């Protein structure tokens, strides 16, 4: 309730660092509004550690996606008939991605 | 497709009404408060408009828990009515009313 | 007259009189005007629209149109005369049904 | 687009000459080239002397000085009077 | 003010008559066939 | 079906396009069906003497109103403290805390201030009394009525004139000079010499006695001597209070130069002196051109022989007497581009050497009659190249006119646009970058890295004429010159005493801002006229449509084709330049009223460092000076700023509902008004009334001038509102 | 001050110039 | 347009002194009725608190309308809804303001109409141009002579009315 959330430091440059403010907590930046830190306190990270482990989980999701791109339009791409599946998509999207999810949420 | 024209036309027609009734009183009130006359606006002192819809829905909200939510212990939000929260000396949630202001720009 | 008779009731709620002792006879003057008003608009339809022929048993005749304009007129007149004597004399139609309460 | 009207007297004045014709001088077109030369250094001389005469003005000035001053831009038109003559033969 | 009634009598005339009636009859004008 | 009588092609059109085109084209007369060139020339002078008509009813009706309803009385006596009225309200939607808050001027009744100036016109050329602004509007009343009688005559068929009277170009030119405008000047130097003088020193002079008061003690026989200079004798002295006996002199032609102290006007015995040697010279100038005695110049062979021997022009001006002559859209040009630059004269001479008593002490004033004036010069100036390009389209024949100076205009066109398209960028890139440069370094906390350019070409010409604030000492300002010496008898004591005093408006300080503002004044001009230019000299042909003189001045577009042509008309480059005439004016006027504002509080330097950045325009200048405006109602009551107050909301309404026909167009509107038109014929009860004109919507061009018109008239409400209720508002 | 009958002499000279109006107007329109 | 029995038509004569003569008659009678007053509040100055903006004049004292005037126009107000109605929705018999348009004219009186002491159409166009003059006559004399126009109705008719 007194510090203000800032994860923005800009260079100084051209005079630019005027816009490092007094955010607190012995810290100067710019003062950020997207709420990442209430979503982390809430997930119960409390140190800068666990949130590099987040971003390096982020960082292998990332390219294990682009190589799936990769491999799925290159080396195995889906015929016609496996898109033309609105039953099996939607069984697996209800639940697989959403109950599953929900469900490794909540625990 | 072979019945556009009605439903085009109707709905043009709720725009044209809609416009009329919700900036109209925008500009009814500007020309009322402009000339002295602030017993002829729409307002809370003046001429109501009351959101009594809106009202009656708050009212059935904040009655809900322990009587249509038995096993609710408070309100799905305090915007509906209740309690003032505050964290830190500053307002977390605490009632929204609604008056002639929330019936117009609803409208709008 | 079923025109006429509505057109009163707008004018003396909700006119500038409105609070006046004076908002009955403001609310039929009001009607009166757009009366007097909505007769013009149908005589220069009735004049722009319709070329002379005997025929006047026809709404969409010259002298159909020149006789419902003419009935529209004293009907309307009529109808908001009607509404003028009700709510002068009963006191439910002055207000809203609010004397009951 | 319908006829457009001069003056009686109106001539041809358009040249692509050395110079222009004569008739570009009016009334002067029968001068010299040697007198409208004279005329212009006398006039350039006799107008910058009573410019430079009046140059502090007063309330009271003399009139003639005044009216001899409008001699020096007079005498402009006079040297052009006499280029135009000496190259018409006049 | 002098003739003080000629407000109260020529604006309602002005803004209210004159414009119906020149509504009225240019109304009529443009729309007549000849 | 008969309302375009002068049209065939719209009196048949089944639309309601005809009633709009049928308006719209009504005084386009060259183009409706059978009309001669005879019949045009009259029906133009008899619509001529119907707008000098127009004028003179303006003008008793103005006179009329203050004459009934003001305080020109009370003001006369006091006026620097009273406020002048226009004319009374009489509104019937009025409530009473508006009946009250409207009750000014010291009168009983609402009014509305007048910010025309017409008080201290009238004070100042001799009126005092209610009784004579009435005899002047019924003078008036009586002139508008003669020349719509001379309207109507000239009309009948024995005082029509004839095509040869109207292209006498020779005669209209010696009467117009030596009459119009030389022996009015004489006649007025005679009402000021006669009357105005007299008036401002005490006397009053009227139609009772003014042939038995001499306007000097002497009288008419010092003129008659050639002792001229008797008349400059004794001038009114600094101690004389206008409009009374104490202080005054009794000279009545003095070139004292500078302003009265008191009034902190010119003197009316220089603005008569002015108009006696205006006069002179004009009457002179009337006498160049050959009308029936054999003496004057012929205008043909003026303009045929003025051909350079070098060849650089080509034939010269040869043909161009022809084609002036016979079109009146190339007159129309010349005139109107003519009248634009002197109403802006207009509005810079008359606040930096303001005429009437009083004026200049009235900000309200000055600020709406420097901001009307250049309104009408960005009107009347665009309006000259509008009609430029209806002479190209429509007048302009190539073959009388081989070789000219307007055909080698042709023959160089994209030179000029080119050349007018890198200055506007050159202008424009580098001053928008340095604007921007020092935004950027004021926000990042240092103002002292801001690029701030002296204008010391501008100051150097202020000190030549005599202003002695930026140390330059050069001509007038150096005490021993030979410009200083000359005039030191006569205009340099009082003229030197009124630049160098700092409390009027000749020659205001500049600075960085000055700079900036100024050349941002440059791009938006070279902008206005590359638009306007580029209009006119490809209004005959381009690449795209190289027949596009076949089509006219304004058509909507060729279509989809070659890769899409809209706008691609000459009307349409108008129609692109009145946003940049618009923006030109808006930043002349902002410039005008923000340094005035300033200077009236004494807080120049607010102006001096807040406007070389844009953030310094847009907080301390509009949002600043909004404030008493937009407080003119609000939920705690209401003043009498309420009606600038609302006319500012007023003018926001229009200027967007300008951006639905600039944005949307016609596909979309044609769509909606085709199941509009479905929905009326099957409901019932309603499809027993018919349209006789079938609803369709507007057109490519009309819609484009329709979003134009509100655009505009949203424009000059705000701006108005703006202006005048801020200075009313803070009084200074 | 303007007395009633000014403004009537107004207003009758102004009545006389809208028939000249009028007159010109039907004139111009033929 | 015109051709409708409007404009200088002898239609437009005889319904302009058929309100002449009306005229005359209210002139008088008003004339009478103040000179009496038997115009009941005639000086009380109505208020704005009642009637609303319209009411208001500007007159130095007072700024608004007097009863007699209200009064006076209201008795015109119920005359001008009598015409209205008249014109547009007529009696079977009466003499319509607006003419068919296919309808023949009647035929100009003259200097003076042929002299029909009847209930006739003669006695109707000579009283009602007479009473055309005389609304003439009335305002000229009242305006050159200064006084009011009740005061030289008045004296015209040698104080009968008080
Ligand atoms: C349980 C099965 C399952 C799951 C989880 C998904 C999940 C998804 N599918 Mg679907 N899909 C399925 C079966 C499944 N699919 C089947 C059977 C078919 C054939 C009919 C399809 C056909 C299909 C198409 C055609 C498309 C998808 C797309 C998508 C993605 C939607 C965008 C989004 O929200 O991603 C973001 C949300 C996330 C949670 C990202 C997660 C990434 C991984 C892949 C989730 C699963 C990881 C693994 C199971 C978890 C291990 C947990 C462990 C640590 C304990 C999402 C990753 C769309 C897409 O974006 O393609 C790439 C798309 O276009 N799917
Ligand atoms: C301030 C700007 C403005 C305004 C007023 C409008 C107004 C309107 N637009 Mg437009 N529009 C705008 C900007 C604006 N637009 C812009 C910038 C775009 C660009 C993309 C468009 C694009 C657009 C499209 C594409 C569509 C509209 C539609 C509409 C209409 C909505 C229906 C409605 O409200 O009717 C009621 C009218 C109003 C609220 C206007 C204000 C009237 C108020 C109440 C005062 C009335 C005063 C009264 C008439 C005075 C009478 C006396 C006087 C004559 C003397 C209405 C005509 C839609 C339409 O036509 O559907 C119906 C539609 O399809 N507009
Ligand atoms: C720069 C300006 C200028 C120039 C070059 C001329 C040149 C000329 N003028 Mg013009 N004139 C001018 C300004 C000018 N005038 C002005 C301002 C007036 C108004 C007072 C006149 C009025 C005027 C008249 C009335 C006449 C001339 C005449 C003449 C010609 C006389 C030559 C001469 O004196 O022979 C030695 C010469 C062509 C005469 C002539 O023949 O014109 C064709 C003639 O009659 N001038
Ligand atoms: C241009 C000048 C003008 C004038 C003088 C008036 C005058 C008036 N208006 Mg306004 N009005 C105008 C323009 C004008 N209007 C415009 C342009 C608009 C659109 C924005 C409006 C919209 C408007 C509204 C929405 C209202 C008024 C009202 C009023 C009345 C004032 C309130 C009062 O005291 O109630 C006393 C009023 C009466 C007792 C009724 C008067 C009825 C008249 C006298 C009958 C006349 C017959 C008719 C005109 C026949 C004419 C035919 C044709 C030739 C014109 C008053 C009659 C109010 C009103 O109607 O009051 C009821 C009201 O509610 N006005
Ligand atoms: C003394 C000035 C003057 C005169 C005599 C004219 C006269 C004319 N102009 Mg020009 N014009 C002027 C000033 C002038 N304008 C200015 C100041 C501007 C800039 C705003 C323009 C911009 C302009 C354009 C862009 C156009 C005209 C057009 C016209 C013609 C028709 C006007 C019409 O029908 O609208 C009458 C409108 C109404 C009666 C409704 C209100 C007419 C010959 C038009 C034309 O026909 O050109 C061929 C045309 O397109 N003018
Ligand atoms: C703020 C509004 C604005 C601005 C800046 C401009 C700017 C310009 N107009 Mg336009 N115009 C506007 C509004 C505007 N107009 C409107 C509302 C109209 C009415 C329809 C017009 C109508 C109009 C016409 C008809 C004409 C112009 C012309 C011009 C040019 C005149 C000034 C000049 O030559 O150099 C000024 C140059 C600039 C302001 C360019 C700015 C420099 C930029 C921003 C560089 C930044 C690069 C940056 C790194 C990019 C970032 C990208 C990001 C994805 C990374 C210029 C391009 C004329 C023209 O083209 O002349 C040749 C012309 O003929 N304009
Ligand atoms: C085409 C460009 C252009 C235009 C339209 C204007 C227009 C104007 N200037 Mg600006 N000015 C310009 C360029 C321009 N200037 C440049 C490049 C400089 C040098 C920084 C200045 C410096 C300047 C000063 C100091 C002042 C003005 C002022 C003014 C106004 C009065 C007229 C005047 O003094 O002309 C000035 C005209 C020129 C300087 C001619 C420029 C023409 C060339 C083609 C421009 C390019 C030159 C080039 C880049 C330099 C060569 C290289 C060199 C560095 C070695 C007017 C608004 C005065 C004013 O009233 O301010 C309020 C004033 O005091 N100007
Ligand atoms: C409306 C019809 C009418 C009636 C009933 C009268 C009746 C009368 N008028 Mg007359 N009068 C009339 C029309 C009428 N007049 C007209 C049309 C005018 C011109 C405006 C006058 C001008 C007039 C003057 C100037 C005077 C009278 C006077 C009189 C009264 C007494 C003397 C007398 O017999 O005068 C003779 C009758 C006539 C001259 C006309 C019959 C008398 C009762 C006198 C009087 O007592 O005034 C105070 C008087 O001095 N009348
Ligand atoms: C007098 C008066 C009224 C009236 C009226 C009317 C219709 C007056 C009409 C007067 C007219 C039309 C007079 C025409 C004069 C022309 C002449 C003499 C030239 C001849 C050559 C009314 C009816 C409004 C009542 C009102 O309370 C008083
Ligand atoms: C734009 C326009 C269109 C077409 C082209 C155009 C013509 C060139 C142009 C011009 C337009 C122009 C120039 C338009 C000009 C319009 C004008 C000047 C209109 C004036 C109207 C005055 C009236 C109605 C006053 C009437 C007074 C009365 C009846 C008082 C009477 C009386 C009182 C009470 C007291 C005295 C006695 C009586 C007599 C009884
Ligand atoms: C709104 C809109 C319409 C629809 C607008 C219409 C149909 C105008 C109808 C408005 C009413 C019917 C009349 C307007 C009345 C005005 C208040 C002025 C009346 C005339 C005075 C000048 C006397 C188009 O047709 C259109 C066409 C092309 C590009 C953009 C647009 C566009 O934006």
């Amino acid at each position: 309730t007194a510090v203000k959330p800032s994860a923005q430091v800009v260079w100084p440059i051209v005079g630019q660092e005027v816009l490092n403010g007094d955010v607190g907590g012995g810290f100067q930046g710019v003062q950020v509004t997207s709420g990442f830190f209430q979503i982390w306190r809430s997930s119960g990270i409390t140190s800068e550690v666990e949130l590099y482990w987040c971003a390096l989980a982020g960082l292998i999701m990332s390219g294990l996606m682009i190589f799936a791109g990769w491999f799925h339009y290159h080396k195995a791409a889906p015929k016609l008939e496996w898109f033309q599946n609105a039953e099996s998509m939607l069984n697996h999207h209800l639940s697989g991605l959403l109950g599953l999810g929900c469900l490794s949420w909540a625990g | 497709i072979r019945h556009r024209d009605a439903i085009i036309s109707h709905l043009n027609w709720i725009c044209i009404f809609l416009g009329f009734h919700s900036f109209g009183l925008y500009i009814h009130n500007d020309t009322m408060r402009a000339l002295g006359r602030t017993q002829d606006m729409f307002s809370d002192t003046a001429i109501q408009l009351k959101p009594v819809f809106a009202q009656w829905v708050q009212s059935i909200h904040t009655l809900a828990p322990g009587n249509t939510t038995p096993n609710a212990l408070a309100t799905a939000s305090y915007a509906f009515g209740g309690d003032v929260v505050a964290v830190g000396n500053k307002v977390a949630m605490m009632p929204i009313s609604l008056g002639t202001a929330d019936f117009m720009v609803h409208h709008i | 007259l079923t025109h006429g008779y509505f057109l009163v009731g707008p004018f003396y709620k909700l006119g500038p009189l409105r609070n006046s002792d004076v908002a009955l006879l403001s609310g039929f003057f009001s009607a009166l005007g757009l009366i007097v008003i909505l007769v013009a608009c149908l005589t220069i339809y009735g004049v722009v629209s319709f070329e002379e022929t005997e025929a006047k048993d026809q709404l969409q005749t010259a002298k159909g149109w020149r006789q419902f304009t003419s009935g529209w007129l004293v009907g309307s007149v009529g109808g908001a005369s009607f509404a003028y004597i009700l709510i002068s004399n009963i006191p439910f139609l002055q207000t809203a049904g609010m004397s009951m309460l | 687009f319908s006829p457009v009207p001069s003056p009686e007297g109106t001539k041809e004045t358009y040249w692509e000459t050395k110079a222009p014709s004569s008739d570009v001088l009016g009334i002067g077109a029968g001068v010299s080239s040697g007198n409208f030369a004279a005329a212009s250094v006398f006039a350039a001389l006799v107008g910058g002397y009573c410019t430079g005469q009046v140059i502090p003005l007063t309330v009271e000035p003399n009139p003639l000085f005044l009216a001899g001053s409008f001699l020096l831009p007079y005498s402009w038109a006079l040297h052009v009077a006499a280029w135009i003559q000496k190259n018409n033969g006049k | 003010m002098t003739a003080a009634y000629l407000p109260s009598i020529l604006v309602p005339i002005i803004g209210l008559i004159f414009p119906g009636l020149v509504m009225a009859f240019a109304f009529i004008y443009i729309e007549q066939d000849e | 079906t008969k309302f375009p009588k002068f049209s065939q092609a719209l009196a048949q059109d089944p639309a309601t396009r005809r009633i709009w085109y049928g308006l719209a084209t009504a005084h386009d007369l060259e183009s409706h069906d059978g009309m001669t060139e005879e019949n045009l020339y009259q029906k133009i002078f008899a619509s001529h003497f119907g707008h000098l008509a127009v004028i003179f009813l303006w003008t008793s009706g103005n006179l009329f109103h203050v004459a009934w309803q003001g305080n020109f009385e009370q003001w006369v006596l006091n006026p620097l403290k009273v406020k002048p009225i226009a004319h009374a309200i009489w509104d019937p939607h009025f409530g009473q805390p508006a009946v009250k808050a409207f009750t000014k001027g010291g009168v009983s009744y609402p009014v509305n201030i007048a910010t025309s100036g017409v008080y201290h016109w009238w004070y100042t050329i001799g009126m005092r009394s209610n009784t004579d602004l009435y005899a002047g509007s019924l003078f008036l009343l009586f002139l508008a009525g003669v020349f719509l009688f001379a309207g109507w005559l000239h009309l009948q068929p024995k005082f029509r004139p004839g095509l040869s009277w109207f292209k006498n170009n020779e005669s209209r030119l010696n009467h117009h000079l030596s009459g119009l405008f030389g022996f009015s000047s004489l006649a007025w130097s005679a009402h000021l010499i006669h009357v105005a003088i007299p008036e401002a020193r005490g006397q009053h002079v009227c139609w009772d006695n003014f042939t038995k008061v001499a306007p000097h003690p002497a009288g008419l026989q010092p003129f008659f001597t050639g002792n001229w200079g008797a008349y400059a004798a004794s001038p009114d002295t600094t101690n004389h209070i206008f409009g009374t006996s104490e202080g005054a002199g009794t000279a009545i032609l003095t070139f004292l130069g500078g302003f009265h102290p008191q009034t902190q006007a010119l003197w009316l015995t220089d603005i008569a002196h002015h108009h006696l040697a205006i006069g002179v010279v004009f009457i002179f100038a009337g006498h160049m051109y050959r009308t029936n005695w054999g003496i004057g110049h012929s205008l043909k062979e003026i303009l045929d022989a003025h051909r350079p021997p070098g060849g650089r022009l080509g034939a010269g001006h040869k043909g161009i007497f022809e084609t002036l002559t016979n079109s009146l859209h190339f007159q129309l040009g010349l005139a109107l581009a003519s009248l634009g630059v002197i109403t802006s004269l207009v509005a810079q001479h008359m606040y930096a050497l303001p005429s009437y008593a009083f004026i200049a002490k009235d900000y309200v004033t000055q600020s709406a009659l420097y901001t009307h004036h250049q309104y009408i010069a960005g009107f009347l100036m665009v309006g000259a190249f509008a009609h430029g390009a209806i002479f190209f389209v429509r007048d302009y024949d190539p073959e009388q006119n081989k070789n000219n100076v307007l055909a080698r205009i042709l023959d160089h066109k994209e030179a000029i646009i080119s050349h007018l398209s890198w200055v506007s960028l050159f202008l424009g890139f580098h001053t928008l970058g340095i604007y921007v440069h020092n935004d950027v370094v004021v926000a990042f906390g240092t103002p002292e890295k801001q690029i701030l350019v002296e204008p010391v070409f501008a100051q150097w010409i202020q000190a030549s004429s005599g202003k002695a604030l930026y140390g330059f000492d050069v001509l007038l300002s150096s005490t021993n010159s030979v410009a200083a010496n000359a005039s030191s008898n006569i205009w340099l004591p009082g003229w030197l005493e009124a630049i160098n005093s700092g409390k009027n408006s000749l020659f205001l300080p500049i600075g960085p801002g000055d700079f900036l503002i100024h050349h941002a004044i440059a791009l938006a001009l070279h902008t206005t006229t590359l638009i306007l230019v580029k209009g006119a000299l490809d209004a005959r042909g381009s690449k795209l449509m190289p027949d596009k003189k076949d089509f006219g001045y304004a058509f909507p577009c060729d279509g989809p084709g070659r890769g899409g042509t809209c706008d691609i008309s000459a009307w349409d480059a108008f129609y692109l330049s009145m946003f940049w005439m618009l923006n030109t004016i808006g930043w002349v006027t902002f410039y005008w009223h923000w340094k005035h504002i300033t200077i009236w509080q004494g807080n120049a330097g607010q102006f001096n460092e807040s406007s070389t950045y844009i953030m310094g325009w847009l907080r301390d200048y509009l949002w600043l000076n909004s404030s008493p405006l937009i407080n003119g109602y609000n939920p705690f009551g209401m003043n009498s700023l309420s009606v600038w107050s609302w006319m500012f909301l007023f003018g926001h309404l229009i200027w967007a509902t300008g951006f639905m026909f600039l944005i949307s167009w016609r596909g979309y509107w044609q769509e909606l008004i085709e199941t509009l038109v479905w929905a009326h014929e099957r409901t019932p009860l309603a499809n027993l009334v018919r349209w006789k004109d079938k609803p369709v919507a507007l057109s490519i061009v009309q819609a484009r001038l329709v979003g134009l018109i509100h655009f505009t008239a949203g424009y000059i409400f705000t701006y108005a509102a703006f202006v005048i209720a801020s200075t009313t508002g803070k009084f200074g | 001050m303007i007395s009633d009958t000014q403004i009537f002499i107004a207003l009758i000279l102004a009545l006389v110039s809208l028939v000249l109006a009028i007159r010109l107007g039907r004139a111009l329109y033929q | 347009f015109g051709g409708r029995g409007l404009g200088v038509t002898v239609n437009a004569e005889r319904w302009n002194g058929r309100h002449a003569m009306f005229g005359i008659f209210a002139m008088v009678m008003t004339s009478y009725m103040k000179g009496h007053g038997l115009i009941p509040d005639a000086d009380k100055v109505l208020d704005i608190a009642q009637w609303g903006p319209l009411a208001a004049v500007w007159d130095g004292a007072g700024n608004g309308i007097s009863n007699e005037r209200a009064i006076i126009l209201i008795a015109h107000v119920h005359v001008l809804v009598v015409s209205v109605i008249a014109a547009i929705a007529p009696f079977g018999f009466q003499d319509t303001l607006v003419k068919e348009k296919g309808y023949t004219p009647e035929s100009p009186a003259g200097l003076i109409p042929p002299f029909k002491t009847g209930l006739t159409a003669e006695a109707e166009l000579i009283n009602g141009r007479l009473a055309m003059l005389g609304v003439i006559s009335i305002v000229t004399a009242s305006l050159f002579t200064g006084t009011s126009v009740v005061d030289t109705i008045n004296l015209g008719m040698g104080k009968i009315l008080y």
